[PDB]
């Protein structure tokens, strides 16, 4: 798995590869690892497929019930609910989750939640097995307040490299754009991103 | 008849007489008020000096919930404390799960549902307090008042206890004469005046004034007690207006 | 915040009466008429759709309920009590039978389970009895067609034909004259419509009458093909049009 | 006479506590109405703010239960809020367990089953409320389902609740007798709201300002309440024809 | 086991081989692995045989009660949600690996679910020991906008690949077709490419060949009258 | 250590023309030590026959359990349980001990009294059903029984022919297993008569 | 609180009686009569149905006579639904005993257990008692043929012949008059039907009004057979004895 | 009348009669006085005997080194509540290494008493308490009533004829508050205060019970010949 979320001028963009593995067999080559927990709060999933689905389903439930009572939850609140589940059930879970969302007040925000269940607010985040190969690249090429086109290219080039070197990552590059304008889904096929 | 002997029994009217009897305990208590201002809220209460032996400024009645919500009540004082203790548990579990401090409307319903639950069974007694509470959240200032039935609404100004009619009249004048709004420092002065004017209903024993406030500009959106020079300035303003 | 009612609310009075059961039976008497008739090749159950308002959509309120594919139920008395009993009856058919034996219970044993639930509301702590009488019609392989009545006490009896609720005394007399052991299902439907017309005041048509049968297997209603042994539900609710057709030959 | 204090049968086969809960329903002295369009379901209710010290924005008897389901209550606000919180929790739990949005009629059934339990179990009192649930259901289309303290529920072409319910009911009955259809044949929800307000004005015989009404609208995939200014726009259009 | 699912124009088809094993021995040559959850929701099972049966029957029972409660025809997403939460709770110990398909008022659907409780969406899927052989065929011949006839053909070919090349799979091909606006058609033993040849010899014995010590009638009847 | 092979033993069942046969060996041991030569493994509840191999304490426990359940069934239903229904009851009862199972290999055999149809079934220890047309095998010599049955069996055998086939399948399978044998019993079951035969076999 | 509405079902009166037990017995006195008669070669159970309607399906009906196991049966007087709760418990107890000891339960042990359950409802739990009286007819290899009765108090006693339900005073006088120790089953059948025929509140005793059963050690080769009589078989025995 | 059967029932004028009846048990109890200065806090208690052969019932209970109370009413209820205070003082020490504030001790007693007034089955506490202590904000005196109401005071008295001592303290307020660094003079003022509530009987050696806590003084109880000095 290779996943990332990147804040930019107009909001935040989430990105992921589409590979699911059983040993060295690719169980699913067109996986969707970008999952909606609220209208404009999404997450990138890595680790156990079962665990991250179970967690994400519970978080979606908690935020739906939050919305009914208190109105739209903040991205920080969504991250806190993820954290609570990951921290308290750390002994029984294998989940590495990036939470990304758009408010009008706070604009684009990214929170990363690694294995222990700690929370870390960051301008961008990378995770999954394939992320190890792009720490160097991402640190050198990330700038704050990038444009939409620049941020799409940054994620496309980054995950392209993660896919190239990690056997556990591959397939298509899926992205989800979160701005005031709404929610846009993007897809990029091997013939496009391999030749970069 | 017999419909008033047990809590949660509907009378033929469709009324719960035990709740209406709890309201009488509230009406018997000392006067307490709330004033919504431009960027916050002000709370004030009448403390009856039963004896010279009471230590001044020590028997504090107004209570804080979390760091941003103030609570005051009239009626059975222990019932009010029980409700605030629950309010503190509700605010803590909200902050634990969701990170952000509990919004005031959210907090209002937590108290409301808990008070309402004490009208559902004969094994419990209704609350013998009406509670005025509020503070500052992300959406601004909010003032609420909650009755023994579990009923609550938002308010521009609120009052309960023995001097409530007197206080309600004074609050209604402020709403008419200040449509653009009232400042936080103004609301403290006016709160002192209203408690002093409402004291004519409890005029036998002399009393002690106690004020608190939350304001975005004056207290950084945190609940604080009015103390020292600012308290004395409000007492002097109140003493001048009655004379 | 405690349930302190751990004691019986139904007790014996000096005369030997269980008051709450009698009073529940009185609530059943006030309820709308429903009936059941058993034929040689089927069973019919029927009742009036007493609409509380003409703005209300009476199609949404189902007085006649499927319990299993071969068992159906109708009532007289308190509608909400009936609705929760239908929920519990459907569930107990699975939990205490289908999940053990891999097949639906026979009519008499499902009746027995419903009866048990109603008995318990007549003895357990802090509850009143159910304010309904049920008529349960069904089929199973070894007992054939059957029709049962269940009362607030938990008592149940098998019937060739009967009626319960408002005009049950008159309706039972009407059925005694018309019923014989050589009736076909169509004859029983005809007799059910005649009997029910006497207890209805206002409009009498497919939209104000609710009628269902336990009859032949309906493979067209099954929803799938490929298993010869699964031949379809014997329970079928008659449509508004199907009722009106038989009212012309009445 | 302890058969009138708890939910056990009287000698007549009656539950007096259920009947008295029905009377608590009208304690607020508010009338509500619900109608169905082609693409929508509209619910209107009277709004009365007697005290000048009240914040009028917080005074409401319409609740957003889920994204698709709205609920208007006739009855005291504590019991209304009790019912609202439970319905919200039940709607969310349903989505989590079964993977799709709780239908309006199913939520109505669930809340009615809970109300039934309070009529059978002694330690719990009935809630003194009538709950009118509205949505545009993805299978059944525009939907109105109403629950009461007896645990009774049914679907409706249109409905009305409150002290003057019968006057509203007959007004609506007479309209549907003319048109010979189960709904308001109208494309936009705006005109269906205008119909609802107009027929309440005719039935009650009172005029309404922007602050005297409260409106809820269900469309496909959302339920929302109108602001005072949105209602004013509705009132202007009624007056101009 | 080899099980597959394939989406088409107006529905979805599932298929399975008919072999069940106990160690290296074939326990049943004509096993039925296509389980009906509800009339139009069916699923193919692989893994621990008792677990797949128990899990389909439990969720099928609760789906039936849910359908009666809501007055609505059951949805595939509901069967999926109930199956995954049950399997997650048991942390993989319930060894059920399933392909869940069906038609409902929302449309046609195809999912897979694994024993630990993860699910996936796809136009074509395979599970069991023969899933690699089946997926090879699916990855070579699948296209968008398949007809009913093309999808049945592709699904059975994918099972055949499992039958011939995987020692875990064998015998016959079972198919179930679920088309929108139609009854689901279960095709038991849709292909039979593994009939045993006639034996060379008859092994019927002469009567009296086996040595007997004692004979007796067994009373199977109840206690008699008179 | 392995509970399924402490005591030893086998059961086999076969269908014929308007008949079924079920058979078992008589050995009970503690690994190498032969203890009993009278330990029968076939029981009956009305007209439904149940054979059970595996851990002997569980064989006895499950016999007593299904006697209990089929007695209550009969009182409530007012009829004897049928083979198809009993099969489901066995499966339900085994699977409820999913994570602490009975270490057994049950085999159901009988004729449905209404349809007259011959019926056999087998199960694993957690209750999975194998409903075979031809034959069912169980026990420590199951491999051996599978081989014998798969070669010796032909469909539609008359009762007296089916006796010879099932007996030879059992005997020759038992003689290739250390923990089976020590005697054998064969039930021939027809719609309204059941014959039980003890077989002469080698006593080692 | 809830104390206000508690009837207090498990208290003594000033005279030392259990109110609810006494009132339950009053309920049972209105139920249809059931008679048990024990002979040297068998037991008879006869009972009168309460709800005469021509439209009642009799051949599939069971309100009075229930089977507990192959050796033991009961006749019911009182609330049928209450009785069925107890019957199913007794059926389970019998099978628990069979599972444990591999022997059919002795009659007294089953009777004691059910009677202890009834007793419990009179001493604790605050619930109403079961409004049921049973006649137990059974056989075991210790005492042979046995008749018992139990009532809502949980007290049980053994009998040569006994009645429960309606008109027991009248019924017990008639049985005490005509019963003898050397009596046989065929004679006991006649006595049971003659006693019901005189005590009945109905105009005449007919086949559609009766449930009838026998427990004989007159089965093939010294076993015990429970015969629950069919409607036609009750009609035949009514003609044979000379009542219709 | 009809509204006094249990603690869960309000009367039509909003009163809780069971709580008021519990309050009555305090008035029947023997007199006890509390007072304080800035440095010290004193309890004085008139102990009651059953007859001349009996002992005099102990009125004062130690809760911690820096806190204790005197009782009036049902003594077993004072034992339950003082045990609770002992535990809460102890919890504060073990978990936070912190001597429990006297004001916070009062809040805990209030909330414990309250729960018994709102739930069915239970009864209110039938005792009143005077808690003295010295903490980080100096000397303190509290009055506890079993309604839940707890009050901080310079001085007070509870029990039979307690109004006499309470009036004296109301006059003496300005004098005794200034008795700093002089424990014997503060006790004298307490003994003179309790004397205003006496009729017929006078203060003997085994009748009187005194306790004191202060700046460099642990909570200590004086009985017997230790109080002969003050008679
Ligand atoms: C590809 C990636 C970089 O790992 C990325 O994180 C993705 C993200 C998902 C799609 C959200 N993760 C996977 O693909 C996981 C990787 C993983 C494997 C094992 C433990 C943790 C993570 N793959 C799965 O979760 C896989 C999905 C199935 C195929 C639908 N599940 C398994 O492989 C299953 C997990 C068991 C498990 C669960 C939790 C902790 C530890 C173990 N494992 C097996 O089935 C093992 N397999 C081994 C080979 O023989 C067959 C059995
Ligand atoms: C065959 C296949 C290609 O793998 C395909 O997935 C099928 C699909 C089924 C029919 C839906 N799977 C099987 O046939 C399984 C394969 C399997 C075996 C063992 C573990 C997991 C999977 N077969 C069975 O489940 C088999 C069915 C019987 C033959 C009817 N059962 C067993 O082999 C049984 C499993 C026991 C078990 C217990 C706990 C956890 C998991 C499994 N094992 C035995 O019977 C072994 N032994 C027990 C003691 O007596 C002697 C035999
Ligand atoms: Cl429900
Ligand atoms: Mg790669
Ligand atoms: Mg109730
Ligand atoms: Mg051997
Ligand atoms: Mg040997």
């Amino acid at each position: 798995t290779s996943i990332m979320a990147v804040t930019f001028k107009d909001g935040v963009i989430l990105g992921a590869d589409s590979r699911t593995t059983t040993g060295a067999y690719i169980a699913n080559r067109v996986t969707d690892k970008l999952t909606r927990v609220h209208d404009k709060i999404w997450c990138c999933r890595s680790g156990s497929a079962a665990d991250t689905q179970a967690i994400a389903d519970i978080v979606q439930y908690h935020l739906e019930l939050y919305t009914s009572q208190y109105g739209t939850p903040s991205t920080e609140t969504a991250a806190s609910v993820f954290k609570e589940l990951c921290y308290e059930n750390k002994d029984n879970l294998t989940a590495g989750i990036i939470v990304a969302g758009y408010d009008d007040k706070n604009k684009g925000e990214v929170y990363t939640i690694p294995l222990g269940g700690s929370v870390h607010k960051l301008p961008y985040a990378i995770a999954g097995s394939g992320s190890t190969f792009i720490y160097g690249y991402c640190d050198k090429n990330f700038r704050e307040n990038m444009s939409k086109e620049e941020t799409v290219d940054f994620i496309k080039h980054s995950l392209s490299q993660a896919i190239k070197w990690d056997g556990s990552s591959g397939g298509v590059i899926r992205m989800v754009v979160l701005t005031a304008a709404g929610v846009e889904r993007l897809i990029f096929y091997p013939d496009e991103y391999e030749q970069l | 008849t017999g419909y008033d002997l047990s809590n949660s029994v509907f009378s033929p009217d469709g009324r719960n007489f035990q709740v209406e009897y709890a309201v009488k305990a509230v009406e018997n208590g000392t006067t307490s008020i709330g004033i919504k201002c431009n960027d916050g809220v002000v709370f004030a209460v009448e403390k009856l000096i039963t004896s010279k032996l009471l230590v001044p400024q020590k028997n504090v009645k107004i209570q804080v919930v979390d760091r941003h919500i103030g609570c005051v009540y009239s009626g059975l004082i222990p019932d009010g404390r029980h409700l605030v203790n629950r309010g503190r548990e509700e605010a803590a579990s909200f902050k634990k799960l969701y990170k952000t401090p509990i919004p005031i409307p959210a907090f209002a319903d937590r108290l409301g549902q808990y008070v309402q639950a004490h009208t559902l069974y004969n094994s419990v007694r209704p609350f013998g307090v009406s509670t005025i509470f509020g503070g500052v959240d992300k959406n601004g200032a909010h003032l609420y008042m909650l009755e023994p039935s579990g009923s609550y609404w938002g308010y521009k100004g609120a009052a309960t206890g023995k001097g409530r009619q007197s206080a309600k009249a004074e609050l209604e004048k402020l709403v008419d004469h200040h449509p653009e709004g009232l400042s936080a420092r103004e609301a403290v002065k006016q709160a002192a005046k209203i408690i002093y004017l409402a004291h004519e209903d409890n005029k036998e024993k002399d009393f002690e004034l106690e004020i608190s406030w939350c304001s975005l500009s004056e207290t950084n959106g945190l609940h604080k007690f009015v103390k020292g020079d600012l308290l004395q300035e409000a007492i002097d303003f109140a003493q001048k207006e009655i004379n | 915040m405690t349930d302190r009612y751990s004691f019986s609310l139904t007790t014996f009075s000096p005369s030997g009466k269980l008051g709450q059961i009698d009073y529940a039976l009185t609530a059943v008497k006030q309820g709308v008429t429903s009936l059941g008739i058993k034929a040689t090749n089927g069973v019919v159950i029927a009742t009036e759709k007493k609409s509380s308002s003409p703005l209300a959509m009476s199609e949404t309120l189902s007085k006649v309920s499927l319990l299993t594919p071969d068992i159906g139920a109708v009532y007289s008395g308190m509608g909400p009590d009936y609705r929760v009993l239908v929920d519990k009856s459907r569930k107990v058919a699975h939990t205490s039978y289908k999940r053990i034996y891999g097949e639906y219970p026979p009519t008499k044993l499902l009746v027995s389970e419903v009866a048990k639930i109603m008995q318990e509301a007549t003895q357990s702590g802090g509850v009143r009895p159910f304010g309904v009488s049920l008529l349960i019609a069904g089929h199973d392989e070894f007992n054939g067609f059957s029709l049962y009545q269940v009362d607030p006490s938990g008592s149940y009896f098998p019937w060739k034909a009967t009626a319960i609720g408002k005009g049950s005394v008159a309706a039972k007399t009407f059925l005694e004259k018309r019923w014989n052991d050589e009736l076909e299902l169509e004859d029983a439907i005809h007799i059910a419509l005649l009997t029910l017309k006497e207890s209805v005041e206002g409009e009498f048509n497919g939209d104000t009458i609710e009628l269902a049968i336990i009859g032949d297997e309906n493979p067209d209603l099954l929803g799938y093909t490929g298993i010869p042994t699964d031949k379809g539900p014997r329970f079928r609710k008659l449509t508004s049009q199907e009722i009106n057709d038989r009212l012309e030959a009445l | 006479g302890y058969d009138r204090h708890i939910t056990i049968f009287s000698p007549e086969g009656r539950l007096y506590q259920v009947e008295y809960a029905f009377k608590a329903t009208n304690q607020t002295n508010i009338n509500s109405l619900a109608v169905r369009g082609k693409d929508c379901t509209v619910v209107i209710s009277q709004k009365k703010v007697p005290d000048k010290l009240l914040d009028p924005t917080t005074v409401s008897y319409i609740f957003c239960i889920s994204r698709t389901i709205g609920m208007v209550v006739n009855g005291p606000i504590p019991d209304a809020r009790n019912a609202a919180l439970r319905a919200k929790a039940e709607a969310a739990e349903f989505r989590y367990k079964y993977g799709y949005d709780m239908p309006c009629d199913v939520l109505a059934k669930r809340m009615a089953n809970l109300s039934q339990i309070y009529t059978q179990r002694a330690y719990m009192r009935p809630l003194g409320v009538i709950l009118t649930f509205v949505s545009v259901d993805e299978e059944l289309g525009p939907s109105i389902y109403k629950t009461d303290p007896a645990g009774y529920y049914v679907g409706y072409k249109a409905t009305a609740t409150g002290p003057k319910q019968q006057e509203i009911t007959t007004n609506l009955e007479n309209h549907f007798k003319k048109s010979k259809i189960d709904h308001i044949n109208e494309e936009s929800w705006e005109k269906v709201v205008e119909f609802a307000i107009t027929h309440m004005i005719d039935a009650l015989g009172t005029e309404f300002s922007k602050n005297d009404l409260e409106v809820g609208v269900a469309t496909k995939d959302k339920f929302f309440t109108l602001s005072a200014e949105n209602i004013e726009e509705r009132l202007v259009a009624i007056a101009e024809q | 086991t080899t099980i597959v699912g394939v989406k088409f124009n107006n529905g979805v088809v599932i298929a399975a081989d008919t072999r069940s094993t106990q160690g290296p021995i074939v326990a049943d040559k004509n096993c039925a692995k296509l389980h009906r959850i509800s009339p139009k929701i069916w699923c193919a099972a692989a893994g621990t045989a008792a677990d797949t049966e128990a899990v389909t029957q439990l969720i099928g029972s609760n789906i039936e009660l849910h359908s009666l409660y809501t007055s609505r025809e059951p949805r595939v997403v509901s069967a999926l949600q109930m199956l995954k939460q049950h399997l997650f709770k048991y942390q993989g110990h319930i060894g059920a690996y399933l392909i869940v398909a069906g038609v409902d008022p929302t449309g046609s659907h195809l999912f897979s679910i694994h024993a630990h409780g993860s699910t996936d969406v796809g136009y074509y899927l395979s599970l069991g020991s023969g899933s690699l052989a089946a997926m090879a065929v699916l990855e070579s011949h699948w296209k968008q906008d398949l007809t009913k006839e093309e999808a049945i053909k592709l699904a059975s070919d994918a099972i055949q690949a499992g039958i011939w090349n995987d020692l875990g799979s064998g015998s016959n091909v079972d198919v179930c077709v679920m088309e929108i606006g139609k009854d689901a058609e279960y095709l038991r033993n849709y292909l039979t490419p593994n009939v045993r040849e006639e034996k060379q010899k008859s092994y019927k014995f002469p009567r009296g060949t086996t040595a007997v010590l004692k004979e007796s009638i067994v009373n199977i009847c109840d206690i008699q009258e008179e | 250590s392995d509970p399924s092979s402490i005591n030893g033993g086998i059961v086999v069942a076969m269908t014929g023309k308007d008949c079924v046969a079920i058979a078992c060996d008589l050995r009970l041991g503690s690994q190498s030590l032969g203890v009993s030569n009278k330990f029968e493994k076939i029981f009956h509840y009305g007209h439904v026959f149940l054979g059970i191999t595996g851990l002997a304490t569980d064989v006895t426990t499950l016999n007593e359990m299904f006697r209990y359940k089929t007695n209550l069934y009969k009182l409530k239903e007012e009829r004897a349980i049928e083979p198809e229904t009993f099969t489901q009851l066995v499966s339900s009862s085994l699977y409820e001990r999913r994570f602490g199972p009975y270490f057994v290999g049950p085999v159901v055999a009988g004729i449905n009294s209404k349809s007259g149809k011959p019926f056999i079934a087998g199960f694993d220890l957690i209750g999975c059903i194998d409903e075979a047309k031809d034959f069912i095998v169980s026990g420590t010599a199951s491999d051996q029984l599978f081989g014998m049955c798969e070669s010796l069996y032909e469909p539609n055998l008359e009762p007296e022919d089916l006796f010879e086939t099932i007996s030879q399948a059992l005997l020759n399978a038992a003689d290739r297993d250390a923990l089976s044998g020590w005697g054998a019993v064969v039930y021939i079951i027809k719609k309204d008569e059941v014959v039980k035969r003890y077989l002469k076999m080698r006593q080692d | 609180g809830s104390r206000r509405y508690d009837s207090r079902t498990t208290i003594f009166s000033p005279e030392g009686r259990l109110y609810q037990v006494e009132y339950a017995l009053e309920s049972i006195s209105h139920a249809g009569t059931a008679i048990g008669i024990m002979a040297s070669d068998g037991i008879v159970l006869a009972a009168e149905r309460k709800v005469t309607s021509t439209l009642l399906e009799q051949d599939t009906s069971t309100e009075k006579l229930y089977k507990l196991n192959d050796k033991i049966a009961v006749a019911v007087a009182g609330l049928t639904a209450d009785a069925e709760i107890l019957i199913n418990t007794a059926r389970i107890h019998a099978q628990n005993y069979l599972k444990t000891y591999n022997e059919d339960i002795p009659v007294e042990i089953l009777v004691r257990r059910l009677s202890d359950i009834k007793q419990g409802y009179t001493q604790h739990g605050g619930l109403r008692p079961f409004g049921v009286s049973f006649i137990y007819a059974g056989y075991d290899d210790r005492y042979g043929y046995q008749l018992y009765t139990s009532n809502p108090s949980g007290n049980y006693t053994g009998w040569k012949a006994i009645s429960v339900g309606a008109n027991t005073s009248a019924a017990q006088t008639l049985l005490q008059m005509d019963y003898k120790d050397d009596m046989k089953v065929d004679d006991a059948i006649e006595l049971a039907l003659k006693t019901l025929s005189k005590t009945t509140d109905s105009s005449a005793l007919t086949y559609d009004r009766l449930e009838f059963a026998t427990i004989r050690k007159g089965a093939n080769d010294g076993e015990v057979y429970q015969k629950i009589f069919k409607p036609q078989e009750i009609k035949d025995i009514l003609v044979k004895t000379g009542i219709t | 009348n009809n509204y006094d059967g249990d603690t869960v029932t309000f009367s039509p004028t909003g009163r809780l009669f069971q709580v008021e009846y519990a309050l009555e048990a305090i008035k029947q109890g023997s007199v006890t006085v509390g007072l304080r200065s800035n440095t010290h806090a004193v309890l004085v208690a008139l102990k009651r005997n059953a007859d001349e052969l009996s002992s005099y019932q102990k009125k004062i209970i130690k809760c911690d080194e820096h806190m204790g109370l005197s009782l009036a009413g049902l003594a077993p209820d004072a034992r339950v509540l003082s045990n609770y205070l002992r535990q809460q003082c102890n919890y504060s020490s073990l978990v936070f290494n912190r001597k429990l504030a006297v004001e916070r001790a009062g809040h805990l007693l209030c909330d414990k008493a309250q729960k018994n007034t709102q739930s069915y089955g239970g009864r209110p506490y039938g005792v009143g308490l005077l808690i003295i202590g010295y903490d980080k904000s100096g000397a303190h005196l509290l009055e506890f009533q079993p309604s839940g109401n707890v009050t901080e005071l310079y001085g007070t008295a509870i029990g039979a004829r307690s109004q006499g001592a309470k009036t004296y303290l109301e006059r003496t307020l300005d004098t005794f508050i200034k008795i700093d660094g002089n424990p014997d003079e503060l006790i004298k003022a307490g003994v003179e205060a309790i004397s205003q509530s006496l009729r017929d009987e006078s203060l003997t050696v085994d009748n009187l019970s005194i306790a004191i806590v202060g700046k460099d003084t642990p909570f200590t109880i004086y009985d017997g010949e230790a109080v002969a000095k003050y008679i």
